[PDB]
RNA sequence: CCCGCAGAAGAAGCACCGGCUAACUCCGUGCCAGCAGCCGCGGUAAUACGGAGGGUGCAAGCGUUAAUCGGAAUUACUGGGCGUAAAGCGCACGCAGGCGGUUUGUUAAGUCAGAUGUGAAAUCCCCGGGCUCAACCUGGGAACUGCAUCUGAUACUGGCAAG
């Protein structure tokens, strides 16, 4: 039950399946019994520089009041998902939901 | 006569075959009472060429309407299932 | 002089992006706190919010990519 | 920085003993592009001064709007001596559509999607600021609470 | 031939807005005391009240936020020379929505806000701005 | 119902690459492309808005290689289609035939692409098109026959699309003569320097 | 401009008809000549311009302009009216079609050939 | 209920018979006004009962002459 | 429709280039000859006439004329004005007609909400399908802004009664 704050890239060949796996990440955090606070999708932004060759990779931000452990289970996810490239996850002290 | 009849409504070379409840002494392309199916002799794989109405087409034919040999033919091949 | 201890910033975002391009110079270094006249305090976690925005490749780590 | 565009030149002439003698009158707006606008209008004797003259008496009374994101906040129309505008925000996926004459007094400002039409007379020096006119009473919903209470 | 208390009553609110007095003062009746009611709900007029009883009249309070009028653009929309009666959906937005258009309704008067939610029209009355 | 002509006088008169050569010669070595064709090329436009329109209508109507009514037509399919019209005429004009074909670099220019389609050899999904501007949907396999493979025309082309910048949303195979039309594209991909708001503008007028 | 005048009579626009009787707006009519003339035009310019009436098969009979570096057009000859007015002279609202009919095209003329009913040279 | 509409009757001396005002209150298409506009609807009844001055409920009934398409089914304020 | 033969072999014109409006120089002519949609060009140094070169715009089409809408808010319902630009009858009464102070009660015509029937199909629009693509053909939906009926609301107007 502590504040997390995810964004995670997506391979652009995969663009158009992310609101399932968005859909699929809050169905199981419900079931989780957490909530969502910010769910923004940037489309397909140009990197900085290439990763794994590539360019305009697809960012998803995410604000999810959660306990640890399906968290957890979601890093697994990410790390065993070749779909998913870059994940990165946070603490941030308290809920929000801004722009930007 | 209240009967169903075609009408050529496809392109030249490229016939679509409207199959419609018309009274017979009307044009074939004019005027009708109410359409209800089609037919595609030129119809693509997927077969969407041929489609009627079942029930509308027994009240017709219940209420006295006739058809036409190749409506009857295409009632046969449609048949229940094939 | 400070911006941040103007507009009273609680923290700085590290998806806010347009003012890490100002105190990005053109390398990709950070700038130090003796040229923009920023607050330590400030610097510190505006410096980890960059090392941030560079992991997600929002800010390039140097012009040679 | 603030977008200096010119809009129309024109010559004028004054009627002295010797005889007729021509000046140059040139009409200019600049601004930033962000609720930023102001118009020029400046005479000399050769077309280079009279730009001169007129852009920098145009970043001088500049006048300030409330804009939306990219757009108006309500329809507009604006009446000045015999020019008359009508303007209305567009959808982001529009242009901006107007005539010559408000194009730059509107690129400049920073929206980019107007449905605007001139009526009537449509000499440049008075659709422009005939334009400013409007623009100068664009209002936002936080301010007209500050005026009512809600 | 005073044949409009409604517009007299709004352009009182003209003339004092622009001499921005404090006060305006007109005869009373009940559409009036409608209309004063609603624009005290939106905040156009911070006070209105019925005085007498022979010969009632209506005495209204004006609004200025700095210095300036509050309310800039009031017109009459529906007028004994032509009458406007507008279904429910077809009722306007004033000024994109920012303003609003007083309508008589067939439960009563409200904004265009209110009639619009509560899913009915009517004879239009004016525009306030 | 193509230009057929000189290419370079319509790259000399925009002044900048319109892409209708292969690219093994250097540009200004082969046109001196500073200043307009023609006896009086040498001076100064100081072109109307009218005009510098025109000329970013023009410039993309020679790159594309597209007449008038066609382009017409595109754009009034673009302000047909929902969204940025702007960049909907862009989505239109890359999902031509033989413009894919310049893209997966089958052909050394577009006018190679052009004839290449137009001689009845590129298979696509099983079939094959003899429409130049055939508009290709997503995830459409492109391929060269076996007619006209590992020909010196389609070497060469290989050989120098390899210097290109490699379009992302294509899908190459070299050795197979096999593409891929994975995605359309967007504007951001695309040249970066086509002003498609004039186009909308001199034909809203 | 109130909308009761208005109701009892509505708003009306003059017609403003066409600036040719070319009859039944057809885009040509043909003709018998009347007479050539030559006509001198309005102040500003100064010309001995080539001028013809013509009498149409319609019944009308108007005046029409001989355009062209020179005519072998005689008396009794059927002739094509366009249309197109000419403002040096009054009068005159009609063109003649070269080269159509008993109307031969303009000789020797290389530029805008086809507005003066000339084929093609060898080329 | 049948259809049934309402309406001045104009008419007098008319033997057996009534012509009668139908008054409707109707929109103008361009201009924008409710208008009164009246037409005259010729409408039966027997050994004529009703007169100038009275407004009568009138029903389209099969035909008896030319236009006389209507019978009259009940009368109200019968007075000055 | 699919395959095979031969070789670039059998296939490019039309209008325009003074401003409006993208494209300019030379020669001939010299208020002549002529152009011209409007402004206007031409009377011996014409980017406007004619020819050439060059360029521009379209393209198996290209121009002119013809016709209708728009731009024209230039008949202005949306959306115009009447001191001097065109426009207040010379001035009054005055029937019809348009509008009308203020409350109560009634009615429900106008008005407004809902429901039903209907608004042929085709055409337009949108999501699909097939002709190598397109035009074209075609499924479904949406619309058809209408009319009529019936049930309700009575704020305002209209009607009535009482002040």
């Amino acid at each position: 039950m502590r504040h997390y704050e995810i964004v995670f890239m997506v391979h652009p060949d995969q663009s158009e399946q992310v609101p399932g796996m968005i859909e699929r990440y809050t169905a199981a955090i419900t079931g989780a019994e957490g909530k969502i606070h910010r769910l923004e999708d940037w489309g397909r932004r140009q990197l900085a520089y290439p990763i794994n060759k590539l360019h305009k990779a697809h960012y998803v931000l995410m604000n999810v009041e959660a306990p640890q452990e399906v968290i957890d289970e979601l890093e697994t996810t990410f790390r065993f998902n070749d779909a998913v490239i870059r994940s990165m996850v946070m603490r941030t002290k308290h809920a929000v939901t801004e722009a930007s | 006569m209240v009967t169903i009849r075609l009408a050529r409504h496809g392109a030249k070379k490229r016939p679509f075959y409207q199959v419609v409840v018309a009274d017979s002494r009307n044009a074939r392309n004019g005027r009708f009472i109410e359409r209800v199916g089609f037919f595609n002799p030129i119809a693509s794989e997927k077969e969407e060429g041929t489609r009627l109405d079942l029930d509308r087409i027994a009240h017709w034919v219940g209420q006295g309407a006739t058809i036409s040999d190749r409506v009857a033919a295409l009632i046969k091949e449609v048949n229940k299932a094939a | 002089f400070c911006r941040f201890t103007a507009e009273g910033v609680q923290e700085i975002d590290y998806k806010d992006i347009a003012t890490l391009k100002n105190y990005i110079t053109e390398s990709g270094k950070i700038v130090p706190s003796r040229i923009t006249g920023t607050r330590a305090k400030y610097q510190r976690q505006l410096a980890r919010a960059i090392k941030r925005a560079r992991y997600l490749s929002l800010l390039p780590y140097t012009d040679r990519h | 920085e603030l977008q200096e565009k010119l809009i129309a030149v024109n010559r004028v002439s004054k009627t002295v003993k010797g005889g007729r003698i021509f000046s140059f009158t040139a009409l200019t707006v600049v601004g930033d592009g962000n609720g930023r606008v102001g118009f020029g209008y400046g005479k000399a004797r050769e077309v280079p001064a009279a730009i001169q003259k007129a852009m920098e008496k145009a970043r001088r009374n500049m006048i300030n709007v409330a804009l939306n994101n990219g757009t108006l906040q309500h329809p507009v129309k604006g009446v000045h001596t015999g020019s008359r505008v009508f303007m209305q925000p567009a959808s982001e996926g529009t242009g901006i559509i107007a005539g010559g004459a408000m194009r730059a007094v509107l690129e400049v400002a920073g929206v980019h999607n107007v449905l605007a039409k001139a009526y009537g007379s449509t000499n440049p020096i008075n659709v422009v600021r005939a334009t400013i006119d409007g623009l100068e009473n664009m209002n936002s919903p936080e301010m007209v609470a500050a005026k009512r209470g809600k | 031939s005073m044949q409009d208390p409604i517009a007299d009553m709004l352009t009182r609110i003209r003339n004092g807005q622009a001499a921005n007095k404090a006060a305006v003062t007109m005869p009373s009746s009940k559409l009036k005391v409608a209309i004063a009611n609603v624009l005290k709900e939106e905040g156009f007029i911070e006070d209105f009240k019925v005085e007498g009883d022979t010969k009632p009249e209506l005495e209204l309070t004006l609004k200025y936020f700095q210095g300036k009028a509050v309310v800039e653009s009031i017109q009459r929309v529906s007028r004994p020379g032509l009458r406007i009666y507008k279904r429910k959906d077809e009722l306007p937005k004033v000024m994109a929505g920012l303003g609003i258009a007083v309508v008589s309704t067939s439960k009563g008067v409200m904004t265009d806000r209110a009639a619009r939610q509560a899913g009915l029209g009517g004879e239009i009355i004016c525009y306030v701005a | 119902a193509r230009y057929l002509g000189p290419k370079l006088k319509l790259s000399r008169r925009e002044g900048t690459d319109l892409f209708l050569k292969s690219g093994v010669r250097a540009i200004d070595t082969k046109c001196k492309i500073e200043q307009a064709p023609g006896q009086h090329g040498a001076r100064k436009p100081r072109l109307s808005d009218y005009g510098v329109q025109l000329r970013e209508k023009q410039k993309v109507r020679r790159i594309y290689g597209v007449l008038e009514r066609q382009f017409r037509n595109y754009y009034k399919e673009a302000a047909r289609l929902k969204g940025n019209t702007g960049e909907n005429l862009l989505a239109l004009l890359e999902g031509r035939l033989d413009n894919v074909v310049y893209r997966m670099g089958f052909g050394a220019t577009r006018a190679e692409a052009r004839q290449l389609v137009s001689h009845k050899a590129i298979m696509v999904n099983g079939r094959v098109v003899n429409i130049a501007s055939y508009q290709v949907s997503p995830n459409d396999v492109v391929s060269i026959r076996e007619k006209a493979k590992k020909q010196s025309r389609v070497k060469a082309a290989l050989e120098l699309a390899e210097q290109r910048e490699k379009p992302t949303w294509l899908e190459v195979d070299a050795g197979k003569m096999e593409g891929t039309f994975k995605r359309k594209p967007e504007r951001s991909d695309l040249s970066a320097d086509i002003n498609e708001h004039l186009i909308v503008e001199l034909y809203s007028k | 401009a109130t909308v009761n005048q208005l109701v009892r009579k509505p708003r009306a626009r003059k017609v403003a008809k066409s600036n040719v009787p070319a009859l039944e707006a057809c885009p040509q009519k043909r003709g018998v000549c009347t007479r050539v003339y030559t006509t001198t035009p309005k102040k500003p310019n100064s010309a001995l311009r080539k001028v013809c009436r013509v009498r149409l098969t319609n019944g009308f009979e108007v005046t029409s302009y001989i355009g062209g570096e020179g005519h072998n057009l005689q008396e009794h000859s059927v002739i094509l009216i366009r249309g197109g007015r000419v403002k040096d002279l009054p009068g005159v609202r009609y063109h003649t079609v070269r080269g159509a009919l008993d109307c031969s095209g303009v000789k020797d003329r290389k530029q805008a050939r086809s507005k003066y009913g000339v084929k093609r040279p060898k080329a | 209920k049948i259809r049934t509409l309402q309406g001045r009757v104009v008419s007098d001396k008319m033997e057996k018979s009534i012509v009668v005002a139908i008054e409707r209150f109707v929109k103008h298409p361009i201009y924008g006004k409710f208008i009164k506009r009246t037409t005259k609807l010729h409408v039966h009844d027997e050994n004529n009962e009703c007169g100038i001055g009275d407004v009568v409920e009138i029903r389209e009934c099969r035909p008896l002459s030319k236009t006389k398409s209507w019978t009259l089914v009940r009368v109200v304020e019968k007075a000055v």
